[PDB]
């Protein structure tokens, strides 16, 4: 009990940057890896990526004057759902990319 | 409380961009050409230019080969990497000897490795409940979980895989978890404090409650050589059979 | 454990296990919102103890029956004494302009009978100056309604303000710490 | 006669005297008697020396006064005396502008008896009566003073805000929607100021010999050491010993009030003949019932389950802009870092997207508010709030707080 | 009992003593063990002394008794010593 706690401090997952290959090869076939990794590069997820972030880059051009202050998100009427709305999309882009 | 054994009274060679020693600085006294030479070798390491660079030195016992070592091996730092072992323990029993000393040429190189991980954390409510569209029994394939943590409250759903992981943590509804999202399985925190006091005795942890936006997101950067790699692939991490 | 120790089948049930030296000769028992915790009596005890506590001194001490009556729907009888009232007429002699500015109508004569009216809220209740939905709206309008817990408790200690070392008596059932307070303890909360 | 003036009524006291003036006319609306018969005045008890045996009684009920003989007398004797309250005077009323911000969330009724003692005993006319949580945004009109403090981590008049009143007899908490309140959702913390009193000296029971009889001597041991946990319960009790008080009772025949030594503080060398009560272990059980009720065995949640409720019950529209806009009024937010611990456990409670703005001003919170509605009185706004003087008695008053002036018109 | 928090494991030290008479006929028989002395719960600063011996062998094997009884250890690697060697250094600075 006094040594297992540094574990989530500085833990760097291997198998998630795939480094566990010798376990891998059990249920691993070569025209199927090749097949996804072929069929893997961008052009999926990055498309809707750009979508949101066309209407984010427009919202912020001139309505976000004023539109992520929490100010305005105070002293306001319509600048509070501004802040939410680019905190909103904030959050779904950059889940979205990772 | 403190141990000195035949050093700790040196802390660096002592130059300067021009090659200038001190007479008595850093533990070393003396040996202008030693110095020099070991501080010219030093910076050509530090660039990362080269390898395989090599160099013999002929001292009696005494004459501060150990020191000049050791003063060395601080100058680049704790993060480089270095492994000055006797030469007696060549001969080993279970691998051939040039085989250790291919293992150790692997340990001495070094690198920085990288990972940016996200993870959620107790629990504020919970929902399950997909169809089999065919001749399967059924189809379990989302439940909503809550997620309490102290700074906000956001549940969410996902992969079936995270609600079996539920059961695996075999956490109650106020149980604090830590799930990192890149495998979807749980690391476990403990108890929670806020459901907690049911009895006056409990083996179990409370647990603080976890600090902070359920949400986490962070990065970490490790210092890891090659030869910890090639050991952790060698052998087996997981399995549940004989 | 001790692998293939002796057992006889004897209970071994993992959440069932009852011994004792006989000092009673008996066995184990066998056959987020406080409304639905606890009955009722307590908690309407508890209200009369914070209507208590509403009470300052003697003047209000034994005003208790009113509190409880509104609830449920010299020292108080009001503040109209002559000591008070009839002498205010001469306190403010370091300068005022009392002088009569009103003509004579039912609101003037209102003036005085709601003046001293001897009239409270559990009169208001008891007369028709106000409907009935409206001691409604006064009094429902606040209460809420299923809210009661989204933190944990304290269960501070009753008497000093311990945190660890707590323990609760045999029998009275109430959290303490030190066992120097059980000395009080067992003889004015026990 | 341009000028108006400005009186906020209370359950404990009222600050009167005109708005054109910024300082307080504390109108302790509370009579007693001694333990010899006879009764003393609103503001006299402080200067007697009688301090063994107390009995209080003030005008106001549980929530407030129902009679108005003395009280209305004692206001005459508070408002009518240009000696003692020099310069402000409020001769008849015959065209005094008087805004009576009457605690509103009494019965109209009640609303209507104030009404009618203003409008005929004092003859009055103009008069707009709100509460002084309707006309405390008034902070941005003109140079105002607030500290802006977050919870993160450790017309004119501003529109949108969400206020909590606190006083003796009780606290209440409402939400102003665009300036006019939403009476649906008039909320009370059960303790009060006297509930307060009763808990310290009946803790204080239990530690030392009796103070029921003795309750101004809770009260000043209450004002002058008393205060709102930093941060946490159990962060304030593990170094209890450092911080543990001697009330040094005062000499109940000549000294004014009683005293305590310091342990911080060694300057004090001087004892008295009366013994010291030592505070040891009961300052935390006080302020956090505040938060955390239960410690005084009520049915009260707490004020955290009470904001979200009320702010639940808010739309999107307002809610997070309500948050936003948040003012914490009264004597009792008086009491350190009240609106700082508030603020932490709500953004703990608060998920991570309504960004905190809790507002409250350093000092008494009455005092606060009511010289920001003399300010306000200073505008025109109350001007084109005021109701002339025929607008009483062709019609029935009761209109006026049935659809004007009256909690039911903003329920 | 002398119970851990984090054991789990709750060790019986045999029987113990009330402070009752019991009943009121012929009684009282077959008692006659130690009785509890010291407070009902009291924090206990617990030393133990172990070698570096322990410490590898539990790091190597993730049950480290059954190789310190029979002994067979394994010859424990070197980054096991260092990073022992860095856990003892701040657990003497902590
Ligand atoms: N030039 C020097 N200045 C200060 N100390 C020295 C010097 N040379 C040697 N020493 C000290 O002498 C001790 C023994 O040296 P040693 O390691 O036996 O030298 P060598 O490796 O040449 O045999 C070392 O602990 C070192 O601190
Ligand atoms: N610094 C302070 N800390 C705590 N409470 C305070 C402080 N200053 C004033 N108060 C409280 O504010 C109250 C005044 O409120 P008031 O409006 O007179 O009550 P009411 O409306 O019931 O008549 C006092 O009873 C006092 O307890
Ligand atoms: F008038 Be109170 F006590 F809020
Ligand atoms: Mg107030
Ligand atoms: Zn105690
Ligand atoms: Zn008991």
């Amino acid at each position: 009990k006094l040594f297992k706690k540094n574990n989530q401090v500085n833990r760097v997952d291997l198998d998630f940057l795939n480094l566990v290959f010798t376990l891998n090869d059990k249920d691993l076939t070569s025209y199927h890896a090749e097949e996804i990794s072929k069929l893997t590069c961008v052009k999926n997820f990055v498309e809707e990526v750009n979508k949101l972030r066309e209407t984010n880059k427009q919202l912020q051009e001139e309505f976000g004057e004023a539109s992520f202050l929490n100010f305005q998100d105070a002293n306001q009427y319509f600048k509070y759902s501004n802040k939410q709305k680019l905190e909103g999309t904030v959050d779904m882009l950059n889940f979205l990319k990772m | 409380v403190t141990r000195t054994a035949a050093h700790t009274h040196i802390k660096g060679l002592g130059l300067d961009e021009s090659g200038v020693a001190k007479r008595v600085e850093g533990g070393f006294v003396g040996q202008i050409e030693a110095r020099e030479a070991c501080g010219v070798i030093v910076d050509l390491i530090k660039a990362k230019k080269m390898s395989g660079r090599a160099i013999l030195l002929a001292g009696g016992p005494s004459t501060g080969k150990t020191a000049l070592a050791l003063a060395i091996s601080q100058e680049l730092g704790p993060k480089v990497p270095f492994c000055p072992l006797v030469g007696s323990e060549l001969y080993s029993v279970e691998v051939k000897k040039t085989e250790t000393l291919m293992e150790n040429f692997r340990r001495a190189i070094g690198l920085r490795i990288k990972e940016t991980k996200e993870v959620y954390e107790e629990v504020t409510e919970l929902t399950p409940e997909e169809n089999p569209l065919g001749g399967y029994g059924k189809t379990i394939s989302h439940v909503i979980v809550g997620l309490k943590s102290a700074k906000g409250t956001k549940t969410l759903r996902l992969d079936p895989t995270i609600y079996e992981s539920i059961q695996r943590e075999k956490v109650s509804i106020g149980d604090v978890i830590y799930i990192e999202a890149n495998t979807g399985a749980v690391k476990r925190v403990g108890r929670s404090d806020a459901y907690a006091t049911e009895f006056d005795l409990e083996t179990e942890e409370y647990v603080p409650l976890p600090k902070g936006e359920v949400h986490k997101k962070k990065e970490i950067v490790q210092d890891v050589t090659l030869h910890d790699l090639d050991v952790a692939n060698a052998r087996p991490q997981g399995g549940q059979d004989v | 454990k001790a692998l293939v120790e002796e057992i006889d089948k004897k209970t071994y049930n993992p959440d069932i296990y009852f011994t004792s030296l006989d000092p009673q000769a008996r066995r184990y028992t066998s056959k987020h919102s406080f409304e639905e915790r606890y009955t009722q009596q307590e908690i309407l005890q508890s209200d009369r103890r914070f209507m208590e506590l509403n009470t300052e001194n003697f003047s209000d001490l034994p005003n208790v029956p009113t509190l409880l009556s509104d609830l449920t729907g010299y020292g108080h009888g009001w503040v109209l004494k002559p000591e008070t009232l009839r002498e205010i007429q001469l306190s403010y002699k370091s300068t005022k302009l009392p002088k009569p500015k009103r003509k004579n109508t039912n609101r003037i004569v209102a003036l005085k009978k709601v003046l001293s009216s001897k009239r409270n809220l559990h009169s208001f209740l008891d007369s028709a100056l106000l409907n009935l939905m409206d001691k409604n709206v006064i009094y429902h309008n606040v209460y809420n309604k299923r809210y009661f817990k989204v933190l944990p408790l304290i269960t501070t200690c009753s008497i000093c303000g311990g945190y660890d070392s707590i323990s609760s008596c045999v029998n009275c059932g109430n959290k303490i710490c030190s066992v120097s307070c059980f000395k009080l303890h067992n003889e004015t909360r026990c | 006669e341009t000028p108006p003036i400005v009186i906020d009524n209370g359950s404990y006291e009222i600050k009167f005297g005109p708005s054109t003036n910024k300082k307080p006319f504390r109108a302790l609306n509370a009579l007693a008697k001694d333990k010899f018969g006879t009764s003393y005045l609103s503001n006299h008890i402080k200067n007697i020396k009688d301090i063994s045996s107390i009995t209080f009684r003030r005008p106001h009920e549980l929530g407030q006064l129902t009679l108005w003989e003395l009280e209305s007398c004692i206001w005459d004797y508070c408002l009518f005396n240009p000696s003692e309250f020099d310069g402000f005077d409020l001769k008849e009323g015959k065209g005094h502008h008087l805004v009576a911000s009457e605690s509103c969330m009494t019965l109209p009724e009640l609303s209507k008896h104030a009404d009618q003692v203003i409008f005929e005993e004092y003859e009055f006319d103009s008069l707009f009566k709100s509460p002084v949580a309707v006309f405390v945004p008034f902070t941005k009109s003109y140079k105002g003073e607030m500290r802006t403090i977050s919870g993160k981590d450790e017309s004119d008049y501003h529109d949108f805000q969400l206020v909590i009143d606190s006083g003796f007899n009780c606290t209440w908490i409402i939400p102003v929607l665009k300036g006019i309140p939403y009476y649906k959702a008039v909320k009370k913390l059960d303790i009060g100021g006297r509930f307060l009193t009763g808990l310290l000296k009946e803790t204080l029971s239990f530690r030392h010999y009796n103070m029921m009889d003795e309750t101004i001597l809770v009260n000043n041991i209450k004002e002058q050491c008393l205060f709102v946990s930093p941060v946490s319960y159990f962060d304030s009790f593990k170094t209890k010993d450092k911080h543990a008080l001697e009330y040094v009772l005062p000499d109940f025949q000549t000294s004014f009030l009683g005293y305590v030594r310091n342990p911080r503080k060694e300057n004090v060398p001087l004892p008295e003949d009366a013994q010291i009560i030592t505070l040891t272990d009961e300052l935390f059980t006080i302020p956090e019932t505040f938060f955390h009720p239960e410690i005084s065995q009520i049915t009260k949640p707490g004020i955290v389950e009470a904001i979200l409720e009320s702010l639940s019950m808010l739309p999107e529209i307002v809610r997070p802009l309500m948050v936003g806009n948040i003012v914490c009024t009264g004597g009792n937010f008086n009491l350190p870092n009240f609106a700082q611990r508030l603020a932490a456990e709500l953004q703990r409670q608060l998920p991570t997207d309504w960004t905190c703005h809790v507002s409250v001003p350093e000092g008494d919170c009455a005092l606060f508010g009511w010289e920001v509605m003399s300010q306000f009185a200073k505008t025109d706004s109350y001007r084109k709030a005021r109701v002339t003087r025929e607008e009483y008695y062709e019609h029935g008053p009761d209109w006026c707080t049935k659809h004007r002036f009256g909690y039911q018109n903003w329920i | 009992i002398s119970i851990d928090k984090a054991s789990g494991k709750i060790t019986k030290l045999g029987r113990s003593f009330a402070r009752s008479r019991d009943y009121d006929a012929m009684g009282a028989d077959t008692r006659f063990v130690q009785c509890p002395e010291g407070e009902l719960q009291k924090r206990k600063t617990v030393v133990h002394t172990v070698s570096l011996h322990e410490i590898d062998v539990i790091n190597s094997r993730t049950q480290g008794f059954l190789a310190l009884f029979t002994g067979d250890t394994g010859e424990i690697r070197s980054e096991v010593r260092d990073q022992i060697n860095t856990k003892v250094a701040e657990w003497k600075e902590e």
